């Protein structure tokens, strides 16, 4: 979680490639930015003498700080702006904070609100395993995973095998649609079996 | 400062993601095959020149260290080098490791059992303070993380650096968020060794991975005419004959820019912050043409309610040249 | 890639394929038996088919005459590559490809 | 007739390099100058299929 | 409302960058007027 207090008409700036003032010198999002970004109005809240970045020589990396004020002797290049109750609508207080996540074949930390349920084996059902939906037939798995693994993948990409976050063990996945079949009828017009 | 050869090493993990028994390629910054290697020597005191200079981290650096009674103890990230800008340094004792990022008043060598590393730190952001022999490292640090690679091996080399595959794991992902341009070694003071530096360059590397996640070899395609072929045809064994080959051998490393030398500058100070806007049905319409367009003066003191352009982009907007203006 | 391997083998084999061609066609006989010194055979008139030595070429006029009928406009791999550095006329086809 | 249907095919094949596919631009220079590659992205897929 | 466009002529407007050297028969990428792209720079007995 990203955390800070900027202006009301720079809200639209925090986005993945839009420029501004707070994009160029402040704080820029990265390129292939997967995450949330949420902003609220304290214009009551938060009042007195903040700072930005006004004069840099170059681009900011994405994610990359920069305290370094007083660039030079005596140029400060960090202009300053003020918070009261009175200011006009765009130029408002507002507070910003980005959560950075990032989901992938490791364990889970943060997760939703939502109780667990008994599993079903042998039986094409619907699964939801650590927030991945699926549709399937779940079995014992004799396959091996490792210390990190949560789920093993195919050559085409699918997902055959998954580690049960609770009572940690592997479960094989199996179509539903389990067989090719043929159908083999005389005309209709002569019978129907 | 001789130059070493190294075939086939500083593979490591450049994805997070897991795959199993597949033979992937991608194109991302790795070391060079076959590529030359500065050599630089380390081992109270030693023996006269023995020191370390400040080396270059470019886009990604992989640092291989020869050790006998463990000299050489860890490395200090920055880009100025001064306490005007911030640094990161990874250094240990005891089986104490301290990893932190302040602003630091550097000595003019780091000696650590006695433990001159720096005289003083101040505005300290990041700390996580926990706690005959060749260990390698790769270090990279994009979008404000800092990962770090190692192996640890025990060898018996009296002289030189051997030679074979060796693949990297990582263990580390912190978030630094500083700068980083130049680096140095921090070496241990008592009461041969010698380390080879390599920088990483963008090309195009062919992974086998032996189906655990662990990497079995690698390819890199600009070395020769039979790795591009293996590229090419996608696979480790090749059969006798004759394949055309792709492009895998060229790559550009240089910029030229050329613009019209136009130094004059036109007013947004007059169009935007005029006297008297006229009415919506009396809109007006100002040619502008032969001068600069900065967009740049206006971030002091003007903040913008909204600013959206359809077919351009804001962000590629400084790089662009217009030929009629309204 | 595996939408540009597809494309590679088929050409290759399509390349192939028009390598054996011709291989079938022509080469009936492996003895290459050597074209006698006269070319009357009971008053049947052969100089016109069979090669002679008083040619750069080891063809018969025959030949030369079916080669000179067909008009090679198309490029590829005769025309040298370094003469695609031409003027404003020369911008042609083959070099585009 | 073999020769020039080969022509016209190898020629046909150059020409076809001018169609955008719907993308706002046929050549991908100004494609990749023009815009950040963020939607630029989807801008070259076009071309590509 | 700024309404621009470019195509095959002489700009007016142009954003503040520095020209460089230019080098000749390498491989370079290269900015021109605005656009960008990857190339082998040569002298050019062209007419336009
Ligand atoms: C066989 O027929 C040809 C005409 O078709 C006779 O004339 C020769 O023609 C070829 C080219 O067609 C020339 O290169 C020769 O110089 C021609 N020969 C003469 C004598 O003019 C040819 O003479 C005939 N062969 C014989 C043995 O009479
Ligand atoms: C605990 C800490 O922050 N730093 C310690 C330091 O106190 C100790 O003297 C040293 C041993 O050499 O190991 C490190
Ligand atoms: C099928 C099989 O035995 N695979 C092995 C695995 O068990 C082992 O952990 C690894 C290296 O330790 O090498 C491989
Ligand atoms: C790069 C630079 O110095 N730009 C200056 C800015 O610092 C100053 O604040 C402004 C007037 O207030 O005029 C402009
Ligand atoms: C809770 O989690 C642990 C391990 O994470 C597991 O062993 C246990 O079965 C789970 N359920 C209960 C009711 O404790
Ligand atoms: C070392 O390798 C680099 C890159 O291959 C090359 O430019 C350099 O000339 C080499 N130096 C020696 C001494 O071989
Ligand atoms: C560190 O800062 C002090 C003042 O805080 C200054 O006198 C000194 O020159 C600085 N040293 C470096 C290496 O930046
Ligand atoms: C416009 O100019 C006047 C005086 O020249 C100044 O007082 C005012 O702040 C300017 N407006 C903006 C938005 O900068």
């Amino acid at each position: 979680a990203d955390t800070f207090l900027i202006r009301s008409s720079e809200v639209r700036q925090v986005a993945p490639g839009e420029t501004g003032v707070i994009a160029d010198y402040n704080y820029k999002l990265p390129d292939d930015f997967t995450g949330c970004v949420i902003a609220w109005n304290t214009a009551k809240q938060d009042t007195g003498n903040y700072y930005y970045r006004s004069h840099r020589k170059t681009k900011l990396k994405p994610f990359e700080r920069d305290l370094s004020s007083d660039d030079g002797n005596g140029v400060y290049t960090l202009s300053t702006y003020d918070f009261n109750p009175n200011v006009p609508v765009a130029y408002q207080a507002t507070r910003v904070v980005v959560l950075s996540f990032e989901l992938l074949n490791a364990p889970a930390t943060v997760c939703g609100p939502k109780l667990s349920t008994q599993l079903v084996k042998n039986q094409c059902v619907n699964f939801n395993f650590n927030g991945l939906k699926g549709t399937g037939v779940l079995t014992p798995s004799l396959k091996r995973f490792q210390s990190f693994q949560q789920f093993g993948r195919d050559t085409s990409d699918f997902t055959d095998s998954v580690r049960d976050p609770q009572t940690l063990e592997i479960l094989d996945i199996s179509p539903c649609s389990f067989g090719g079949v043929s159908v083999i009828t005389p005309g209709t017009n002569a019978s129907s079996e | 400062m001789a130059q070493v050869s190294s075939s086939r090493r500083g593979v490591y993990y450049n994805d997070d993601i897991f795959r199993s028994d597949v033979l992937h390629l991608t194109q991302d910054y790795f070391l060079p095959f076959d590529s030359n290697l500065t050599q630089y020597f380390s081992l109270s005191d030693r023996y006269t020149y023995f020191d370390n200079p400040i080396l270059d981290f470019g886009d990604g650096v992989y640092f291989a260290a020869t050790e006998k009674s463990n000299v050489i103890r860890g490395w200090i990230f920055g880009s100025s080098f001064d306490n005007t800008t911030q640094s990161a340094v990874i250094v240990n004792n005891s089986t104490h490791i301290i990893i932190r990022v302040c602003n630091f008043n550097l000595c003019k060598e780091p000696m650590y059992t006695n433990s001159w590393v720096y005289q003083s730190a101040f505005n300290c952001t990041y700390d996580r303070v926990e706690k005959k022999d060749l260990r390698e490292y790769v270090f990279k640090n994009r979008d404000g993380f800092l990962s770090v690679y190692q192996t640890y091996t025990a060898v018996n080399l009296p002289r030189g650096l051997p030679q074979g595959f060796s693949v990297l794991r990582p263990i580390l992902k912190l978030p630094f968020g500083i700068n980083i341009t130049s680096y140095r070694v921090v070496m241990a003071m008592f009461s041969s060794a010698a380390y080879y530096v390599g920088n990483l360059k963008y090309s195009t590397f062919m992974l086998s991975f032996n189906e655990n996640g662990t990497i079995t070899d690698a390819i890199d395609c600009s070395q020769n005419p039979l790795a591009e072929l293996k590229c090419t045809i996608k696979n480790f064994n090749v059969n006798k004959g004759i394949y055309q080959t792709s492009n895998f051998r060229v790559s550009p490393t240089q910029e030229v820019v050329r613009f019209p030398n136009i130094t004059n500058r036109c007013p947004f100070d007059k169009v935007f912050n005029a006297t008297r806007f006229p009415n919506v049905y009396a809109w007006e319409r100002t040619k502008i043409s032969d001068c600069v367009a900065d967009y740049t003066v206006l971030y002091n003191s003007t903040s913008f309610s909204t600013f959206k352009c359809y077919g351009v982009s804001p962000s590629k907007l400084i790089d662009l040249c217009f030929t009629s203006v309204y | 890639g595996s939408f540009c391997t597809q494309l590679n083998r088929a050409l290759t084999g399509i390349a192939i394929e028009q390598d054996k061609n011709t291989q079938e066609v022509f080469a009936q006989v492996k003895q290459m038996y050597k074209t006698p010194a006269i070319k009357d055979f009971g008053g049947f008139n052969f100089s016109q088919i069979l090669p002679d030595p008083s040619k750069p070429t080891k063809r018969s006029f025959i030949e030369d005459l079916l080669f000179n009928k067909v008009t090679l406009a198309d490029a590829g791999f005769m025309k040298q590559y370094g003469e695609c550095l031409g003027d404003i006329s020369a911008r042609d086809l083959i070099c585009a490809q | 007739d073999v020769v020039n249907q080969n022509a016209q095919a190898l020629n046909t094949l150059v020409k076809q390099l001018s169609s955008n596919f719907g993308a706002i631009s046929s050549v991908l220079n100004d494609i990749l100058s023009r815009l950040d590659k963020v939607e630029a992205e989807v801008q070259i897929d076009r071309l590509i299929t």
